[PDB]
């Protein structure tokens, strides 16, 4: 976190249900979108930090 | 310019209706002023709060 | 009444989602009641793997 | 050290979503269906329901 990494993600299908139903995550807190709804939407860009 | 009394009865209704229409664009503290954004982005238990 | 994996206990509430809440059991979203649970590794666990 | 608990290493990912006025580029897996002009329907364009 001295120099955290940003990956731009663009031009694709994605499936967030694959992430959300993974047992791997101790928190999955989504703020302006509910984690169920992500598969129904499309975005101009996504940034993974 | 003599008929200002009658032209004001037109103008005050035009102001009142345009003001009432423009208030549909205001957030009032919600994430969006467009109701379908809330319904598409938020699941039922959260969407009611907006 | 049922036995379930300790990390999945969060799914036993109104508004929940996940494999237990989707395929196994489900509360209505205006539920009126109490949810109670306790760690049972001292009884429901095997000597090797129940 | 792997022996440490609030002092252990934890991994983090933050997904940031962009909802600009431009055409979208990252979509959920939800399948499209054919347009029907001049009839009453429910609709979704790019996530605009």
């Amino acid at each position: 976190v001295y120099a955290w990494n940003r990956k731009r993600i663009s031009n694709c299908v994605a499936d967030y249900s694959v992430l959300y139903n993974s047992a791997s995550f101790s928190t999955f807190k989504c703020y302006g979108v509910s984690p169920t709804k992500l598969n129904d939407l499309c975005f101009t860009n996504v940034y993974a930090d | 310019s003599a008929l200002g009394k009658l032209q004001n009865v037109v103008n005050q209704n035009a102001q009142a209706l345009n003001t009432l229409v423009k208030q549909l664009s205001s957030n009032f503290g919600a994430i969006s002023s467009v109701l379908n954004d809330i319904l598409s982005r938020l699941d039922k238990v959260e969407a009611e709060v907006q | 009444s049922f036995v379930i994996r300790g990390d999945e206990v969060r799914q036993i509430a109104p508004g929940q989602t996940g494999k237990i809440a989707d395929y196994n059991y489900k509360l209505p979203d205006d539920f009126t009641g109490c949810v109670i649970a306790w760690n049972s590794n001292n009884l429901d666990s095997k000597v090797g793997g129940n | 050290q792997p022996t440490n608990v609030g002092y252990q290493p934890y991994r983090v990912v933050v997904l940031s979503f962009e909802l600009l006025h431009a055409p979208a580029t990252v979509c959920g897996p939800k399948k499209s269906t054919n347009l029907v002009k001049n009839k009453c329907v429910n609709f979704n364009f790019n996530g605009l329901t």
